[PDB]
């Protein structure tokens, strides 16, 4: 049996940490929702 | 039960002490999630229930109470915040520039950001604060790394 709990406000912060990459990757997505890799 | 907007962890008590499965947002009283940390169950808050109302295996997606509500799209140019919310750990939030999927039917913009599987569920937000979709479906690429794709439903 599963049970929410808030964890806060969705709000933009300031000056966050900036961090990963932008990838740009070919992908196929199956009719069970899993993406993969196309090569 | 509790139906303040807002970021929520989605909890169980079925496995060894309360383990944290995924992540949702709760908006205008609907909660937000995606569809494998729940599988369709239902829902509790505090003494309330909440029940599916929509949902797809494919999407990847399901809301609670009323229909999907989260409309915005990321730009294609900006940079963009996650607000990771990761097992026992506070609510923070990471900015990057996304990159993006190229499927057979259109692009998708992804994220490059490896959390616990436990943080699937957590809103990625624009800079005016609102939802551009959920983290936590994606893939693993060559050197093991961790890219989900920006999820987001469509507002009937
Ligand atoms: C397997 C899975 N689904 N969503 C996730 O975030 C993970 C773990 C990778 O950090």
């Amino acid at each position: 049996d599963m049970y929410i709990e808030r964890a806060g406000d969705i709000t933009w912060e300031k000056d966050a940490e900036v961090t990963g990459n932008s990838p740009r990757l070919d992908v196929a997505l199956d009719e069970s929702g899993d993406f993969s890799l196309v090569e | 039960g509790e139906t303040t907007d807002g970021v929520y962890r989605v909890m169980t008590r079925r496995l060894l002490g309360s383990t944290q499965v995924g992540v949702g947002v709760m908006q205008e009283g609907v909660f937000h999630t995606m569809w494998h940390v729940t599988k369709g169950a239902a829902l509790r808050s505090g003494e309330g229930r909440l029940d599916p109302y929509w949902g797809d295996v494919k999407q990847d997606l399901v809301s609670y109470c009323g229909p999907w509500k989260l409309d915005a799209a990321w730009d294609g140019l900006s940079e963009v915040q996650l607000l990771a919310v990761p097992p026992g750990e506070r609510a923070k939030n990471i900015q990057t520039l996304p990159g993006i999927f190229k499927t057979k039917d259109g692009d998708i913009g992804a994220v490059a950001l490896d959390y616990p599987a436990g943080t699937s569920g957590s809103p990625i937000l624009d800079k005016c604060g609102r939802v551009i979709g959920l983290y936590g479906n994606g893939v693993v690429i060559k050197n093991g790394s961790y890219v989900s794709a920006i999820t987001q439903g469509k507002r009937e």
